[PDB]
């Protein structure tokens, strides 16, 4: 429980549930958003086997489970599994009663309507929270950024999206949503590791490839110069010990894995890339905003924890932007939590406390109340 | 009424200055005084020159970058 | 506030509010007469966003505002917005109490009656000034001209008008009013910049085009010789860096923009032009006045700050006037403020102090008191 | 080829190339102005794959292409791609030699100068036409309207524009150009279909959303009454079968998609709307013209093929116009081709045959010859 009735912030973005109380600088519960179910028979009698394992426990027991992410591309697809994720979030990891704490859910912009409606329905009807508020995730990243002016991208596990904001005013006609993120980079890394000779196809082995992506991948500045550098010798080739076995040795896959985030034609996705959707999100704004966006380009979320993504980002945008502009890629080491941290700052505001969606008016109006009071 | 004007968690002056120390962006003293001119205008005992409901606007004895509180003294 | 109760002069002509105290050589407050209102949602909580921004602050925040001039062609059209302009004029820019200072408002000749009546109503009833006086703007330009004999044009942002005066006596049958001024030249410059390839349609981009007009435009002496000169080569072509972006390069638009002021058929306005309304304003006077008008042709206001407008003016009028006349175009560098400066000189006169319209007689007679005591 | 040397009319406005011979009541070639290029590897050997597919063939093969409109907002942006569009127009669809037929190109008013200059350069230098003529598109809509007096809007795929004409005389100071048209309505429909739950982001899926816009959208008369009507029940909700798959079911998006054309704040464009730019285009004319404009308000082009746009148009303009005026919205079922049809009528005139811009004088003067002889 909690000594106070301080509001909860539950960032459940697409692939890593992180949650805690308001006023904290870091979430108290960080666990992957997986639901593992056993696919083999239980032969030992009276052990204490469960029906489904949730989160970090499913990450431990993954050798005898199948792992299902209940949320994909920022869209919740298994509502009973996501109910297990939230039940594990409040009752097991936080160990708190949700009937006493307001909750601040995060979504992605340009999401389905039934996502936020049914998420509101499960928050009020199943868990009985006193008040809730669903907010756009990159706006919250700009809260923890300490700025009221800037264009933001977060790049979670399922969705990257640019939200440009000038002087506190949202520019919703210029919000870009690109469904290319860390889970797609994990699948592409599974493909190119299959190219080298290491066949990972199991969902547990998919988590192994995710760990390879987190530990060994980095963003190149010039993809052909690093590509010919890896083609020259074994200078950048790095080895990784697999869980419970042998050692693999990966080469150019270190930078071919996140280059898909800049060149989405690698995974076959016709789009402009993360730098060009950032630049197009700047150019779809009004003109006298634009330099303040270039000086406050905020890259403060998830997947963008690669080494050298800020230099590549400033190189590509500075190549796209006109001269005599100051392009500043704000990329703090507070990333991968700053969408949550700005959730804590937004929940800790005094004037925000009228903007909560409570009971009684949800109970007056129904699940469309978010489309009244959320952005 | 006075204590409430400073104590209140949603429009009190300590809550507004706690918010101004918390809220992002350009935080000066001028923006805090303008926030007090926004969220304490329809209060009886708050007194500032640039308040929106001000009957102390033409009060020449109130300098800018200042405000009055109607204490018992 | 002010150490004295010295009278205020508030020249609010059509597009640039400039105001100050009497006895000054220059106005203490110069800001554009705009009211900007936000057209986008406020997504950052507790920032300090306002309902409407006035003047220079609206000029700064113009990327997220819409800009509305409350006064057009010298006629006030939004009285609540103009009340915001005056409230910002006395209380924010000057920081003074209007209950202690007489005010000297300026209008254009041949104006609507409800303009000066309702302006008198807002001065006495809303702001509670002790005395006011509304005066014709070009007469005030002849005060700062240092002459009691001359024909005056000012060319503000909304109206140009000739007032011929001989030996202190107004000639009101010969007052010309032409509704062609700097805002129309801004719109025509938006059209011909659209012709070159630069599309400005936003009100903020309209202010950008106004800055292009102020910085790069000039009046040609022979429009076909400068026209064929620009058609010959790139000699007069000048480049301008846009706010927050790229560099444009404009050519003949430098002199096609103010030539509309001499040839009003460019914007489709059937009239004679500024030189021919000046000459017709001279010829509608009595005959033994006329040479003293030609020797004291005063061009001392707003829009006429173009380079080479005095040479074009003396060329066209000298072409229209008969020979053996001395045509002298009085065009000081004290322009764009001389209508205010003569407001200060008129307010600083000792014998003028009975001509103020005070309380008690406004309170006796009502808002028609200006039509008793103003010209 | 053709039995005669009858002049060609090639209306290539912004998003749908339609062309034919003069004297016809309908264009012989109608195809979308797209250039599709393959983004995947050709794995079948000796099939007959091309480098780029143009028009209707690119509309068929769009599942393995990327689609690029070479002209956007009435401005040609890819001249080599537009050269493919014209080459496909004369040689593939019409199957004719352009060296024997005069051509009548259409542009939008207030266009870039290098558009008509370089379009003239490609017509004479690449295709070697004997004579050409570039004309303003809404003027041509007034030719097929059968009137010499009226204000016209066409609303193509990239630009809507009002041209008021009285007794055959153009009023070019009152021409309105608004860059809000069917491609912007397609993008906004992609956004609000993303709101419902259907994610279309591919350029082929953009063409699917364009087909949804053409088949299911209509203009509401009162947006709040139809909005609350769709909020009341499922009365106006209509379903659409996607290409090669499932059935979607769209509701209020049917009238929120074209309401952006009346309220441009939906796509974030600060403007007055199509009814208020029509009314302002009327009010910027001379006074004794205005009723003849109201009785001959012509709405005879592209995007305005929505159901109920004439009733909404007459409602809004009749609300804006003073009483005792006869407001008549001329909206024939000959729309979407009447800009071409008046191209045929203008090319079929006898006295027009001196107004063609031929060789030899283009060859004397260069590409500025249109700025001599076109409007
Ligand atoms: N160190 C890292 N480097 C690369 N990728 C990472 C790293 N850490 C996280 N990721 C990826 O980012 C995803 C989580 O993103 P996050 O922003 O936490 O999303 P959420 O909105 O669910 O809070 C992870 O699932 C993983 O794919
Ligand atoms: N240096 C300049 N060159 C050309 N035009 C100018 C210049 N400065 C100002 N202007 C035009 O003149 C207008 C200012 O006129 P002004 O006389 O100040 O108007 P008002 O009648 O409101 O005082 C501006 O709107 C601008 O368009
Ligand atoms: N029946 C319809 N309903 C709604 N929109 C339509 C309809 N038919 C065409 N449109 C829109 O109009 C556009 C075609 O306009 P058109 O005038 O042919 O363009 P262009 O100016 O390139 O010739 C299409 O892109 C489509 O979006
Ligand atoms: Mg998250
Ligand atoms: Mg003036
Ligand atoms: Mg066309």
């Amino acid at each position: 429980d909690e000594d106070e009735t301080t509001a909860l912030v539950c960032d459940n973005g697409s692939g890593l549930v992180k949650a805690g109380f308001a006023g904290d600088d870091a979430p108290r519960a960080v666990f992957p958003s997986i639901v593992g179910r056993p696919r083999h028979q239980g032969v030992m009698v009276g052990m204490g086997q469960k029906d489904s394992y949730v989160g970090d426990e499913a990450q431990s027991k993954r050798g005898i489970l199948t792992l299902k992410y209940p949320i994909e591309h920022g869209i919740i697809t298994n509502w009973d599994d996501m109910e297990k994720i939230w039940h594990h979030t409040f009752y097991n990891e936080l160990r708190v009663a949700p009937e006493e704490h307001p909750t601040l859910l995060t979504e992605a912009p340009l999401n389905p309507k039934a996502n936020r409606e049914k998420m509101t329905q499960i928050m009020f009807e199943t868990f009985n929270v006193p008040a809730m508020y669903v907010a756009i995730q990159a706006v919250l990243s700009l809260y923890a950024s300490g700025r009221t002016t800037g264009i933001v991208l977060d790049s979670g596990d399922g969705v990257t999206h640019n939200v440009p904001i000038y002087e506190g005013y949202a520019l919703p006609h210029a919000i870009m949503r690109l469904d290319l993120a860390g889970r797609d980079l994990t699948d592409y890394l599974m493909k190119i590791l299959t190219e080298r000779g290491y066949s990972f196809v199991t969902t547990a082995e998919r988590e192994i490839v995710r760990d390879i992506k987190e530990k060994l991948c980095y963003v190149a500045l010039d993809f052909e110069n690093e590509m010919a550098t890896a083609a020259s010798s074994s200078s950048l080739e790095k080895s990784y010990e697999l869980p419970d076995g042998q050692v693999i040795t990966i080469g150019n896959e270190r930078f071919r894995c996140p280059e898909t985030l800049f060149q989405p034609s690698f995974i076959g996705m016709e789009s402009a890339g993360i730098h060009e959707t950032t630049y197009n999100s700047i150019m779809k704004c009004d003109i006298d905003i634009r330099k303040d966006l270039y000086a406050n380009n905020v890259m403060s979320g998830g997947t963008t924890m690669y080494p050298g993504i800020a230099d590549r980002m400033q190189k590509e945008i500075t190549a796209l932007a006109p001269s005599t502009m100051k392009i500043k890629i704000i990329a703090p080491p507070e990333r991968k939590y700053s969408v949550w941290i700005g959730g804590s700052i937004l929940a800790s505001l005094s004037t925000f406390q009228q903007m909560w969606i409570t009971k009684q008016e949800y109970d007056e109006a129904g699940p469309s109340i978010v489309h009244r009071k959320c952005f | 009424i006075i204590c409430d004007l400073i104590e209140n968690n949603t429009n009190g002056i300590l809550a507004m200055l706690d918010e101004e120390c918390l809220r992002p962006g350009t935080v000066t003293d001028e923006t805090f005084l303008e926030k007090l001119n926004q969220v304490c205008a329809t209060h009886q005992h708050f007194e500032s020159r640039m308040s929106k409901c001000s009957r102390f606007l033409n009060d020449t004895t109130l300098p800018h970058s200042c405000f009055r509180i109607q204490h018992y003294a």
